[PDB]
């Protein structure tokens, strides 16, 4: 039933261990990417943007899924340091252009007839 | 007359801008065949003063040819910015000008004009070589319909 | 050919690959769940996820198979089955001019040990499947995004990602760069519900449920 | 000159003070990150990284999780640095 | 017999001036590793059939050219290289032991088309 | 059957090495290139004098569309809607409601040039040869909006490229 094959994790411990130095690699990644890619957003801005993206993937409770997020997570940092990505790619997570989607009931009610 | 001298100078300034403009490519897809299949002897374009040459700093018009994917979108924009002024872009092919076949797919922008200010649109899938040659001819005629020095003098 | 409309069928090829299907079945009956010949004379091998390396190595060096030309590797993602990603290889043997199909099954989470040891051709036939579908192959040299935009999310060729995708590009003056945004279509891709309500082939009729 | 533990004590507590979230008030000699101070495990990764810049040292992740208060930070690095003042 | 092959016609695949003897020693070598695997396995039941078969043809006829036709394996260097990977294939499934029944049966509706 | 390409076994005799040494010392294969190119120069070119003359085409040529009409002027289109049912790029949109004389013919026939593929499936799909691929191709425009065709634009091109299209379809209906 619950028998599934691993890729990198058995227990949440080592699963949370992988996201630890994944943060560590990403934590030290911010100071170089902002300067080398010539942005405008601040260093701590990037650091918290890395931070928050962790919190989005926090409600999952399966060692089986987190590592899939880890490999997806580790599938991006090298794309930044080795100048593979571009300014439109790494500032994209800095969601800037789009207008702010209304959150309260009235403002959604006013904008359109959609949920 | 004051208007006459600026009229003669304006013509002289843009008489050969429509005859010495040199095309630039990016050659994305099957439209990149007619791109230089016109440079083939049959539909000679070197005679028209135009001649294909990349040299993004030293070219006049770029003939955007092929399907514009999102992945390349930075590359075109950085090329058009590096493009010196005056500059024109020609959207060859249905995919380049309006997405064409792949308009509904996830990895192509629906038309090049969503990315670059797009001049004369030459349609075709692909545009048969002379259709762009006709399109290039329209671009040169558009160059005559310009009042650059006239507008400056009016101001 | 007395019936020029129909495609003429061959039987000497039919039984021979049928016999070879049994041959491979006996040699390693640990992984081959079942073998299916085709009316198109394309015999197919159905293997187990752990069986990728054995059979692929077996057809590679065996003296009666010599299947060493990796034709393609792809997925046939089928939502209605628990193993949605159906990983299938195609092999070609020059010595005996035959084509072998080996088919597996996998979920979104289960991995497959990389076949780069068998064929280094898979090196890039592995990357796109991880990108296009999302299934991850273990012990592979690199799992990079090869056929998508940089920073692209999800997996397009799945039966979940819509045709138009989720994100659209456009060059904006304020930022002086081509930025993204949620997709918006001038025309919605219309629907063509074209599957007839009349049964087509009694031969391939699905068994009653 | 060597690198004393009173040095270790202050500079470990110095950069811990510098990071924005920590308030001087609740900080103490114990000031346990989890049940006394109060942060998240990722914030625990944050502070140990701040320790790296403060010391110019390196700590493995196999021991980063147990560093649950500044006292362990002081004790742990003093152990490997082999300086006991 | 015949004068030395100027080129096998396949680049990288060089020539071997000792065709029959090298084929034989490699052939007893694959006979050796065939011993460790059980006889009852269909592997051993099928390899020894072609082992004793074409070990006879190489032993009986020593000429390069007649051996080429009898084995339809191109030049001898192709055949011995082909037999070489047979040895490596023998070693791999020595440890594999793929003789027990299926690891587990396929899911109920995992196969069968259409969906 | 097959034939080799690279293998040459260049003979090492005194005469043969002289030719190879002469070729290297006093270049001969290169001067052959000069001779071939010069022979090319003294040959009249293949360039065409556009627009004063334009290259050949075929009666089957697929270009800018046009909605044709019967001998008396009736629209051939009936909104059977087969054309967009096979339009590979879904460039055709059609709506029909009642027409004054009891009829319920079409109102909308917009083939987006920037979506169209010019495959010609539409004209083959049409059972009344209403939509066709015209011979014209010189319709480049400087606005994306111009290529977005409508019903009136299609009908006008049908009345413009009429005699030519009628002759082509008369010279090609036996093949189809
Ligand atoms: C500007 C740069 C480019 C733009 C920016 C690019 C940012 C990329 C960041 C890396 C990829 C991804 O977005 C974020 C990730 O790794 S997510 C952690 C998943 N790992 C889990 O285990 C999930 C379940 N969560 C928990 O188990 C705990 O809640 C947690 C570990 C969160 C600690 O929570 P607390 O306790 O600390
Ligand atoms: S318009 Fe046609 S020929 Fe040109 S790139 Fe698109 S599909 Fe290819
Ligand atoms: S053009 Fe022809 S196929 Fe298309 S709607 Fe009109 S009659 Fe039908
Ligand atoms: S020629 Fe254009 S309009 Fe006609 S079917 Fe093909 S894509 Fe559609």
């Amino acid at each position: 039933g619950t028998s599934v094959k691993p890729i990198f994790s058995r227990d949440m411990n080592e699963a949370k261990r992988r996201v630890r130095e994944l943060y560590r690699a990403w934590y030290r990644e911010v100071p170089n990417t902002v300067h080398l890619f010539q942005l405008d957003i601040s260093v701590k801005q990037g650091r918290d943007k890395v931070r928050e993206m962790f919190m989005k993937n926090a409600h999952v409770t399966d060692p089986r899924v987190v590592d899939l997020l880890v490999i997806k997570g580790k599938m991006e940092l090298e794309e930044t340091i080795n100048v593979w990505k571009q300014r439109t790619h790494i500032m994209r997570f800095f969601h800037e252009t789009e207008a702010p989607r209304p959150t309260d009931f009235l403002s959604k009610f006013y904008v359109g007839h959609d949920p | 007359r004051g208007e006459y001298v600026v009229a003669k100078l304006d013509d002289l300034v843009n008489w050969a801008r429509r005859s010495s403009l040199w095309p630039m490519t990016f050659g994305l897809a099957c439209c990149a065949v007619e791109m230089m299949h016109m440079a083939a002897p049959r539909y000679d374009m070197d005679r028209f003063g135009v001649v294909f040459r990349a040299s993004p700093r030293q070219s006049d018009v770029m003939i955007v040819a092929g399907t514009l994917t999102n992945k390349m979108a930075p590359a075109l924009r950085k090329v058009y910015d590096q493009m010196p002024e005056p500059r024109y872009v020609v959207s060859m092919g249905s995919c380049a000008n309006g997405g064409g076949y792949y308009h509904y797919s996830y990895s192509v922008v629906r038309g090049c004009d969503r990315i670059v200010p797009v001049d004369i649109y030459v349609p075709g899938c692909p545009p048969t070589a002379e259709a762009l040659l006709y399109g290039i001819l329209q671009l040169q005629r558009k160059i005559k319909r310009e009042k650059r020095l006239r507008i400056w003098y009016r101001r | 050919d007395t019936r020029p409309t129909i495609r003429p069928r061959n039987d000497v090829v039919h039984k021979q690959l049928s016999a070879f299907g049994q041959y491979v079945a006996e040699i390693l009956p640990k992984y081959v769940q079942q073998v299916q010949v085709s009316c198109f004379n394309e015999l197919e091998i159905f293997i187990h996820p752990d069986g990728v390396i054995p059979v692929l190595t077996f057809l590679r060096d065996h003296t009666n198979a010599q299947f060493k030309s990796l034709a393609d590797l792809t997925a046939v993602d089928v939502p209605t089955r628990q193993n949605r990603f159906e990983i299938v290889y195609n092999l070609l043997s020059l010595r005996f001019n035959s084509q072998i199909r080996v088919k597996t099954y996998t979920d979104e989470l289960t991995p497959i040990e990389s076949s780069v040891t068998v064929y280094k051709a898979a090196n890039w036939y592995e990357r796109e499947i991880w990108d296009m579908f999302g299934v991850f192959f273990a012990n592979h040299p690199d799992l990079r995004r090869i056929l998508t935009g940089y920073g692209f999310e999800g997996h397009p060729f799945r039966k979940d990602f819509p045709l138009s995708g989720y994100v659209e590009l456009r060059y904006d003056d304020e930022v002086k760069r081509v930025v993204a945004e949620p997709v918006e279509l001038a025309q919605e891709f219309r629907k063509f519900d074209l599957n007839s309500p009349w049964e087509a082939f009694p031969a391939y009729r699905q068994p009653p449920e | 000159p060597p690198l004393t533990l009173e040095a270790i004590k202050d500079r470990v507590l110095y950069v811990l003070k510098l990071y924005d979230k920590i308030d001087p008030e609740k900080l103490s000699v114990n000031s346990h990150f989890m049940k006394d101070l109060g942060l998240d495990s990722l914030d625990q990764v944050e502070i140990i990284m701040a320790m790296e810049d403060e010391f110019g040292f390196e700590i493995p992740d196999i021991d980063a999780e147990k560093l649950m208060c500044p006292q362990e930070i002081v004790d742990y690095i003093a152990d490997k640095k082999d300086v006991y003042e | 017999a015949g004068l030395l092959k100027k080129t096998t016609g396949l680049v990288g695949l060089a020539v071997c001036e000792t065709p029959h003897e090298r084929l034989k020693i490699l052939y007893t070598k694959i006979l050796d590793v065939l011993g460790q695997i059980p006889k009852n396995a269909a592997y051993r039941k099928y390899t020894e059939q072609i082992t004793n078969e074409k070990l006879g043809m190489v032993k009986a006829e020593p000429d390069v050219k007649k051996l080429e036709e009898q084995l339809q394996g191109g030049q001898i260097e192709e055949v011995i290289l082909q037999a070489e990977n047979e040895l490596s294939l023998a070693r791999k499934m020595l440890r594999w032991k793929p003789w027990e029944p299926l690891v587990e049966e396929p899911p109920a509706n995992q196969w069968k088309w259409p969906i | 059957t097959y034939k080799f390409v690279n293998m040459r076994e260049p003979s090492m005799d005194m005469k043969s090495v002289t030719d190879r040494a002469a070729q290297t010392l006093l270049w001969t294969e290169l001067v052959r290139g000069l001779g071939m190119t010069l022979s090319y120069l003294f040959r009249e070119p293949a360039t065409i004098n556009y627009p004063f003359e334009k290259g050949p085409l075929s009666p089957r040529f697929r270009g800018e569309h046009a909605l044709r009409r019967y001998p008396s002027g009736e629209e051939r289109c009936i909104a059977c809607k087969l054309c967009e049912a096979v339009c590979p790029a879904q460039a055709i949109t059609i709506e029909a409601e009642p027409r004054a004389d009891g009829s319920r013919r079409t109102t909308r026939y917009d083939i987006d040039m920037t979506k169209c593929i010019y495959c010609g499936f539409c004209q083959e799909a049409c059972p009344v040869d209403a939509i066709v691929e015209g011979p014209n191709f010189e319709f480049s425009t400087e606005t994306h909006e111009e290529l977005l065709y409508n019903k009136e634009k299609l009908l006008n091109n049908g009345d413009k490229w009429e005699a030519e299209i009628a002759a082509n379809i008369q010279a090609d209906y036996l093949y189809r």
